[PDB]
RNA sequence: CGAUGUCGGCUCAUCACAUCCUGGGGCUGAAGUAGGUCCCAAGGGUAUGGCUGUUCGCCAUUUAAAGUGGUACGCGAGCUGGGUUUAGAACGUCGUGAGACAGUUCGGUCCCUAUCUGCCGUGGGCGCUGGAGAACUGAGGGGGGCUGCUCCUAGUACGAGAGGACCGGAGUGGACGCAUCACUGGUGUUCGGGUUGUCAUGCCAAUGGCACUGCCCGGUAGCUAAAUGCGGAAGAGAUAAGUGCUGAAAGCAUCUAAGCACGAAACUUGCCCCGAGAUGAGUUCUCCCUGACUCCUUGAGAGUCCUGAAGGAACGUUGAAGACGACGACGUUGAUAGGCCGGGUGUGUAAGCGCAGCGAUGCGUUGAGCUAACCGGUACUAAUGAACCGUGAGGCUUAACCU
RNA sequence: AAUUCCUUGUCGGGUAAGUUCCGACCUGCACGAAUGGCGUAAUGAUGGCCAGGCUGUCUCCACCCGAGACUCAGUGAAAU
RNA sequence: ACACAGGUGGUCAGGUAGAGAAUACCAAGGCGCUUGAGAGAACUCGGGUGAAGGAACUAGGCAAAAUGGUGCCGUAACUUC
RNA sequence: AGGACCGAACCGACUAAUGUCGAAAAAUUAGCGGAUGACUUGUGGCUGGGGGUGAAAGGCCAAUCAAACCGGGAGAUAGCU
């Protein structure tokens, strides 16, 4: 309804970057240490994006040292500070599930390049 | 399962008490050809709020 | 419990219930006025009603779709020459439902379901 | 006091440290006063209130008629809310969502979502029975449902399957997030019941 | 969201391999644990160097989980494999004196704090 | 004995108190911590596993606790059939033998559509004394009542030290309940796509059928938990055990005989829900009807005629309401449903067409095309002018008013 | 032990925990040599036990698709 | 006993895929099973999917799930070879 | 070559669920065993009730079996209901 509308309207950050999935995303964090205020990062292939507005949301995963690691992030969250986009895949599906199941060589993709 | 002793006339009669049905007590009449039918559906030549609409 | 859900079951799995609007669809079409169950008559027009504003931009695409459902030529080739131009101005609502009493055999509500045309 | 109010869906709001938290936005209109019950007529003190706006061909001329002797415009339904012997209130005043800027959290009263017949295991949280190992006709059934000759008889209360849900319902100390007096909004923290649609009852937090 | 019968990869060097959950601490009927907390174990699979010999019972913190972990953003943190540090029993405090693999924030609460110096990320 | 289904398990429970935890107290060989025993207290709570048919028991690991019992050793017209207790077979043993043995061993049909009572839901009828629509009151009933840890008070009292509080107060859990779908997810045979076999639309191309949705990959709304909010309370009344004050009988003494205070998750309220069929049928507000003749065995009587109100029901379009009734929205002075339009979302670059390559195929047009239950609009289709039930100022007897 | 009563014998293995299982001990209540004894490869819709894989079996149930159940019309039983 | 979800011997043996008279989809030819129409509760039946865990179920992995084809490489104790 | 292997027809009937006044006085659905043999099956013979037949269960002998069925002795007998 318009009464909801124009309450997630007034909240959402109006100057997100256009990414697809199968992107090799860094996403810059707001971490607290306690006192502290760090800006931490978490580069990785973006794998599902669910489009919502104020609810949208995106997985990124990252295969990290040991074993691989998932985080989906709130887009318009405050937490979130930048969403930098360095790698773009030439992949045609929405949600890339299929890369929990491949590891190394069969986990990686072709880059777009248009 | 099964009853215990029979039930009586009084009983079944209480039970159908609800089985009476109602009658429709509003028939309608079409505004040209003035023929009763039900409301909101068309008549037995075939009108239907006073106009054609059927061969 | 079914809250905000649409479509009827109409006491079919769903491809026989696809099969018989894609058959009564292409008979509503053809004959221009069709006797049914007025429930089948009120999911009838979810069908044929959208198959009306598919004929009204005449291409390929269209054509192919309005195949695509309904699968037959002949119909597709009554809309998109007639029912397209023929329903142009007017902005949905293309088909009339007429209650015609009830069934002999089994007591079903009966309904007239028709083109709002028919000159 | 009380205020009635719509239930216009849920939302989040983030605050500026990360916290997202859910809220329910409750749409919450001028809330006019029909009538003012004293205790020398009706033996306890209470306001009656109206809101929304009801078509006039709609409404009877009963209600019409009691609309009129207070001078109101005809709102869609009525509520009662008891006075706390210090405050008192006038036929035909209009309360606004203003009195929620001072209180800190709100007992939400509103219908449940009507779930119909419910069976024992969705409407008590009763175990289903063994899948298989030679289960017969009885996986969601309730079982026993008493003991033998000594009752020879089912104890009243006894939890079985039946009618779930349209039923009010109260969600009690849930804080209050936002009151937005410009779109006449109440946002609330958590879930509170009924659908979207659905007129709630919010007031006050009794247990402070 | 680890129970009784959960197997569980080790992170710390102590010595096991593969690890089962026999019981879930800090309540009664108490289903789960996840995040940071503490569960029974007995090692199923140990290495030959290792500290800790197959068959022992002792204490260890659940630090990743295929469930993940809720942040009070909304947003949440998957892994893909549960994994849990050993202590010992009575006195806590881990075994093994390196970590393999990320451990999250919420692990963070004195008494691991051990635990987060040693870990390599989170 | 013209049949009352016998152990154990599951489901579902319910009561007792001889209390396992939690609450309150006396004594203590009670410094503190922790006990020991006893008293009052039944509100709530009261493991998961290994072995075994087991009940029990032992064992591993938890827990504040892992209570003892009754209820046909609760519960088979609710489930199970491991055990016991049919017919097969074997071992040991006894018997010359047929066979036999709470000795063992392997295998071995568990039926019933609910009339009544009861119970959970949900309506129709009439009543409540003119009728009708609302909003309450509350007699009465139900639900809820669990608790860990951490941290402050405080390393304070206590204590040689080691250890280590009462009483207050905050946080955060486990379990359990209520709600909800904003998030995280599940589902999603009505949305999109990939794909194998084959058949079809003349054929190519493109679709469609069938193969469990053919197999898969994603997924809108809805429903949902594992997801996120909230809850058990403080408060008061009267007390139990117990502690007292004043104070006799009995110069004293003694908590009591006059009298007077404290005193617990129990009890009565407080919190949530139902609740005037509460026949003792309540209260407030509003609305509507203010024409006559006939018959009488003079009744609160049967009619004739003119009027038909408020309102209701019926019918239709319907719903986050629902088995059916019911409940709520709307019926043209209209967004009730469908369509339609716009958005969103989803899928992931349609078709034709061009270009590249021998061909598979690749780009380009193109984040295209298609998009269910969603959101915002829009009278285009369907919700009809009526008819229908419901009436005509509402009994007698007092008392206050009152002209 | 398809044989063992006392008995869940005692010891060992496997399991966090094993009245079952496997190996061994002999105190054989009441084994024993064609009513055959002891071995054993292969075979078994055979009995017992353990592991991997896999799973709604379960923690703990959720949603979906069909057939009934439910309402309307027609027909119309039964035990008792 | 029924226009009964049973039993009943021989002969004929088309296409595509396939080892095949298996199976799938079709041809010739034959049928839609003699109550329907709605609704889309609990519960029952027959199926589909399932986060995290993975036998913790239970007398017992009963039941489901899983494995599955062809070619090639490779294949242990033990054996009556 | 084979009381060989896998596997349809055919013969069987291990498990489970459904059904239990059934669709059916023994079936159905999903899996299951044998499937060139001590196989299976059509047609016609033969064996008769203390008798047959039995790879032996007291199995089978027309939905009947520790002694079939029909008629007769026969109104057996009943200290029992
Ligand atoms: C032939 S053993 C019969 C067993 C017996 N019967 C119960 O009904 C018991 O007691
Ligand atoms: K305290
Ligand atoms: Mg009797
Ligand atoms: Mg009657
Ligand atoms: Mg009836
Ligand atoms: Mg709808
Ligand atoms: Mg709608
Ligand atoms: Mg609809
Ligand atoms: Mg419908
Ligand atoms: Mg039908
Ligand atoms: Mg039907
Ligand atoms: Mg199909
Ligand atoms: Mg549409
Ligand atoms: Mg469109
Ligand atoms: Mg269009
Ligand atoms: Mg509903
Ligand atoms: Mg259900
Ligand atoms: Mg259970
Ligand atoms: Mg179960
Ligand atoms: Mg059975
Ligand atoms: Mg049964
Ligand atoms: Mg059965
Ligand atoms: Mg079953
Ligand atoms: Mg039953
Ligand atoms: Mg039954
Ligand atoms: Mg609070
Ligand atoms: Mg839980
Ligand atoms: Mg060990
Ligand atoms: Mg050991
Ligand atoms: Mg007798
Ligand atoms: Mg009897
Ligand atoms: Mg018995
Ligand atoms: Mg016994
Ligand atoms: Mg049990
Ligand atoms: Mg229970
Ligand atoms: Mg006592
Ligand atoms: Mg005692
Ligand atoms: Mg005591
Ligand atoms: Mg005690
Ligand atoms: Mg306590
Ligand atoms: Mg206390
Ligand atoms: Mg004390
Ligand atoms: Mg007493
Ligand atoms: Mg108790
Ligand atoms: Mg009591
Ligand atoms: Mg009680
Ligand atoms: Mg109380
Ligand atoms: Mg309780
Ligand atoms: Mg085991
Ligand atoms: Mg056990
Ligand atoms: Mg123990
Ligand atoms: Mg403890
Ligand atoms: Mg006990
Ligand atoms: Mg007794
Ligand atoms: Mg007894
Ligand atoms: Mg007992
Ligand atoms: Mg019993
Ligand atoms: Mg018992
Ligand atoms: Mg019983
Ligand atoms: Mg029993
Ligand atoms: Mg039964
Ligand atoms: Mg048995
Ligand atoms: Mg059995
Ligand atoms: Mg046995
Ligand atoms: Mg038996
Ligand atoms: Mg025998
Ligand atoms: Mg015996
Ligand atoms: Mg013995
Ligand atoms: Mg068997
Ligand atoms: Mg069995
Ligand atoms: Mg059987
Ligand atoms: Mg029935
Ligand atoms: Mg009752
Ligand atoms: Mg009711
Ligand atoms: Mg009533
Ligand atoms: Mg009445
Ligand atoms: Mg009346
Ligand atoms: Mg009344
Ligand atoms: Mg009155
Ligand atoms: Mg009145
Ligand atoms: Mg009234
Ligand atoms: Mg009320
Ligand atoms: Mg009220
Ligand atoms: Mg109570
Ligand atoms: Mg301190
Ligand atoms: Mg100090
Ligand atoms: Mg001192
Ligand atoms: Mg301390
Ligand atoms: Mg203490
Ligand atoms: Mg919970
Ligand atoms: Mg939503
Ligand atoms: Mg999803
Ligand atoms: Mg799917
Ligand atoms: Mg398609
Ligand atoms: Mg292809
Ligand atoms: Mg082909
Ligand atoms: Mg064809
Ligand atoms: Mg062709
Ligand atoms: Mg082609
Ligand atoms: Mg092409
Ligand atoms: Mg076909
Ligand atoms: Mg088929
Ligand atoms: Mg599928
Ligand atoms: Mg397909
Ligand atoms: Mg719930
Ligand atoms: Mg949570
Ligand atoms: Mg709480
Ligand atoms: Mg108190
Ligand atoms: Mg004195
Ligand atoms: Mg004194
Ligand atoms: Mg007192
Ligand atoms: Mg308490
Ligand atoms: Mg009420
Ligand atoms: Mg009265
Ligand atoms: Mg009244
Ligand atoms: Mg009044
Ligand atoms: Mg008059
Ligand atoms: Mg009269
Ligand atoms: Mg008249
Ligand atoms: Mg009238
Ligand atoms: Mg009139
Ligand atoms: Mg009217
Ligand atoms: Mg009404
Ligand atoms: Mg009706
Ligand atoms: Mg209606
Ligand atoms: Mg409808
Ligand atoms: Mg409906
Ligand atoms: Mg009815
Ligand atoms: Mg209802
Ligand atoms: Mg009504
Ligand atoms: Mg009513
Ligand atoms: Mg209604
Ligand atoms: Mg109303
Ligand atoms: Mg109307
Ligand atoms: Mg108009
Ligand atoms: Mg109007
Ligand atoms: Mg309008
Ligand atoms: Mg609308
Ligand atoms: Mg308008
Ligand atoms: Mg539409
Ligand atoms: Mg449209
Ligand atoms: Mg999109
Ligand atoms: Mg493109
Ligand atoms: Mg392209
Ligand atoms: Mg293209
Ligand atoms: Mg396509
Ligand atoms: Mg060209
Ligand atoms: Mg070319
Ligand atoms: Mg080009
Ligand atoms: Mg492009
Ligand atoms: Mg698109
Ligand atoms: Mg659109
Ligand atoms: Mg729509
Ligand atoms: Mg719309
Ligand atoms: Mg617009
Ligand atoms: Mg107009
Ligand atoms: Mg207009
Ligand atoms: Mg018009
Ligand atoms: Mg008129
Ligand atoms: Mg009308
Ligand atoms: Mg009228
Ligand atoms: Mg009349
Ligand atoms: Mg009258
Ligand atoms: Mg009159
Ligand atoms: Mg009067
Ligand atoms: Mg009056
Ligand atoms: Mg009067
Ligand atoms: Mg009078
Ligand atoms: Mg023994
Ligand atoms: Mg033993
Ligand atoms: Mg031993
Ligand atoms: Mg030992
Ligand atoms: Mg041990
Ligand atoms: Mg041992
Ligand atoms: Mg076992
Ligand atoms: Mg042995
Ligand atoms: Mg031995
Ligand atoms: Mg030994
Ligand atoms: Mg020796
Ligand atoms: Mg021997
Ligand atoms: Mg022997
Ligand atoms: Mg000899
Ligand atoms: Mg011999
Ligand atoms: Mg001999
Ligand atoms: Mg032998
Ligand atoms: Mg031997
Ligand atoms: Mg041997
Ligand atoms: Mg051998
Ligand atoms: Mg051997
Ligand atoms: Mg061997
Ligand atoms: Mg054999
Ligand atoms: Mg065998
Ligand atoms: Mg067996
Ligand atoms: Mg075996
Ligand atoms: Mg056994
Ligand atoms: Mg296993
Ligand atoms: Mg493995
Ligand atoms: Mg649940
Ligand atoms: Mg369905
Ligand atoms: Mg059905
Ligand atoms: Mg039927
Ligand atoms: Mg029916
Ligand atoms: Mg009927
Ligand atoms: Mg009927
Ligand atoms: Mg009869
Ligand atoms: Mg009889
Ligand atoms: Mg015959
Ligand atoms: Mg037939
Ligand atoms: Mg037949
Ligand atoms: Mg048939
Ligand atoms: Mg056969
Ligand atoms: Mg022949
Ligand atoms: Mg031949
Ligand atoms: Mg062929
Ligand atoms: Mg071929
Ligand atoms: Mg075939
Ligand atoms: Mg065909
Ligand atoms: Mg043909
Ligand atoms: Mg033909
Ligand atoms: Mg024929
Ligand atoms: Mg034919
Ligand atoms: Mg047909
Ligand atoms: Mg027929
Ligand atoms: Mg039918
Ligand atoms: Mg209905
Ligand atoms: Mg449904
Ligand atoms: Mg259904
Ligand atoms: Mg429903
Ligand atoms: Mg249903
Ligand atoms: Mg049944
Ligand atoms: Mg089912
Ligand atoms: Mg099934
Ligand atoms: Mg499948
Ligand atoms: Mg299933
Ligand atoms: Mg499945
Ligand atoms: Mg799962
Ligand atoms: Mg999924
Ligand atoms: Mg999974
Ligand atoms: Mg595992
Ligand atoms: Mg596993
Ligand atoms: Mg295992
Ligand atoms: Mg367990
Ligand atoms: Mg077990
Ligand atoms: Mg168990
Ligand atoms: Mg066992
Ligand atoms: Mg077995
Ligand atoms: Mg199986
Ligand atoms: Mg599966
Ligand atoms: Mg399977
Ligand atoms: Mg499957
Ligand atoms: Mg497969
Ligand atoms: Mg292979
Ligand atoms: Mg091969
Ligand atoms: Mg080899
Ligand atoms: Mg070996
Ligand atoms: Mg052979
Ligand atoms: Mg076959
Ligand atoms: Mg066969
Ligand atoms: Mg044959
Ligand atoms: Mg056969
Ligand atoms: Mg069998
Ligand atoms: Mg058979
Ligand atoms: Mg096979
Ligand atoms: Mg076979
Ligand atoms: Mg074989
Ligand atoms: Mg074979
Ligand atoms: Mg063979
Ligand atoms: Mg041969
Ligand atoms: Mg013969
Ligand atoms: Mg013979
Ligand atoms: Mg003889
Ligand atoms: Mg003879
Ligand atoms: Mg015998
Ligand atoms: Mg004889
Ligand atoms: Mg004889
Ligand atoms: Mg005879
Ligand atoms: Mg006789
Ligand atoms: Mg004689």
């Amino acid at each position: 309804s318009n009464i909801i509308k124009q309450l997630e309207q007034e909240q959402m950050k109006q100057d997100v970057p256009s990414f697809r999935p199968g992107d090799t995303v860094e996403v810059k964090v707001w971490v607290v240490e306690g006192s502290k205020k760090r800006l931490q990062a978490f580069e990785g292939v973006v794998i599902a994006i669910r489009n919502r507005g104020l609810h949208s949301a995106f997985t990124v995963r990252k295969i990290s040292n040991g074993e691989g690691v998932e985080r989906v992030f709130q887009t318009h969250s405050p937490v979130v500070d930048s969403i930098s986009v360095k790698r773009r895949g030439a992949v045609r599906k929405a949600k890339l599930y299929y890369l929990r199941e491949r590891t190394g060589k069969a986990a990686r993709i072709k880059e777009r390049l248009n | 399962a099964v009853q215990q002793n029979k039930p009586t006339r009084s009983k079944r009669g209480m039970r159908r008490s609800h089985d009476a049905l109602t009658a429709v007590t509003s028939l309608s009449v079409d505004k040209t050809s003035g023929e009763k039918h039900l409301r909101h559906h068309i008549t037995a030549d075939g009108y239907y709020r006073g106009r054609k609409v059927i061969a | 419990m079914r809250h905000r859900k649409s479509g009827r079951q109409l006491n079919r799995n769903s491809s026989h219930r696809q099969a018989m609007f894609r058959n009564m669809a292409g008979s509503l079409v053809r004959h221009e006025i069709i006797k049914t169950t007025l429930p089948k008559a009120k999911e009838l027009r979810r069908v044929v009603e959208p198959l009306i504003t598919l004929a009204k931009t005449d291409s390929v695409a269209n054509r192919r779709l309005a195949f695509a459902r309904t699968r037959d030529n002949e119909i597709v080739a009554k809309l998109f020459n007639e029912l397209g131009p023929r329903f142009a101005s007017r902005a949905g609502g293309y088909t009339r439902i007429l209650k015609c009493g009830f069934r002999a055999g089994d007591n079903a509500p009966m309904a007239y379901i028709e083109l709002v045309d028919r000159s | 006091i009380g205020l009635v109010g719509k239930k216009v869906g849920m939302t989040r709001i983030f605050t500026e440290d990360g916290v997202s938290i859910p809220v329910t936005v409750i749409e919450v209109e001028a809330n006019r006063v029909t009538q003012v019950k004293d205790l020398a007529n009706d033996g306890y003190r209470a306001i009656q209130v109206t809101t929304g706006a009801k078509k006039a061909n709609r409404v009877t001329k009963p209600e019409a008629g009691h609309f009129a002797k207070a001078g109101v415009e005809a709102g869609r339904g009525l509520w009662e809310f008891r006075l706390a012997e210090g405050e008192e209130f006038t036929v035909g005043q209009s309360i606004s969502v203003e009195l929620f800027a001072d209180v800190k959290k709100v007992d939400v009263t509103g219908t449940s979502k009507g779930k119909g017949f419910a069976g024992t295991v969705k409407r008590w949280n009763f175990r289903t029975q063994d899948a298989t190992h030679g289960n017969s006709l009885s996986h969601r059934v309730p079982g026993s449902i008493g003991q033998n000759q000594t009752p020879g008889k089912v104890f009243k209360g006894k939890k079985m399957a039946g009618q779930m849900g349209n039923e009010r319902v109260t969600v009690q100390s849930l804080d209050v997030v936002r009151v937005d007096a410009e779109r006449n909004l109440l946002l609330v923290k958590g879930a509170v019941p009924g659908a979207t649609g659905s007129d709630l009852i919010v007031k006050p937090a009794v247990k402070a | 969201m680890i129970q009784e019968q959960t197997m569980l990869n080790v992170a710390d060097n102590s010595g096991a391999r593969r690890v089962m959950c026999i019981k879930v601490l800090g309540g009664s009927h108490r289903r789960y644990a996840g995040v940071g907390d503490i569960i029974k174990i007995t090692i199923k699979e140990a290495i030959p160097r290792g500290k800790v010999k197959k068959g022992d019972v002792l204490k260890a913190v659940v630090v990743r989980t295929k469930k993940g972990v809720r942040r009070p953003d909304g947003s949440v943190i998957r892994f893909d494999g549960n994994a849990c540090v050993l202590l010992n029993n009575n006195s806590e405090q881990p075994i093994g004196t390196r970590i393999f693999g990320p451990v999250t924030r919420e692990l963070r609460s004195e008494k691991f704090m051990k635990i987060i110096s040693l870990a390599p990320e989170v």
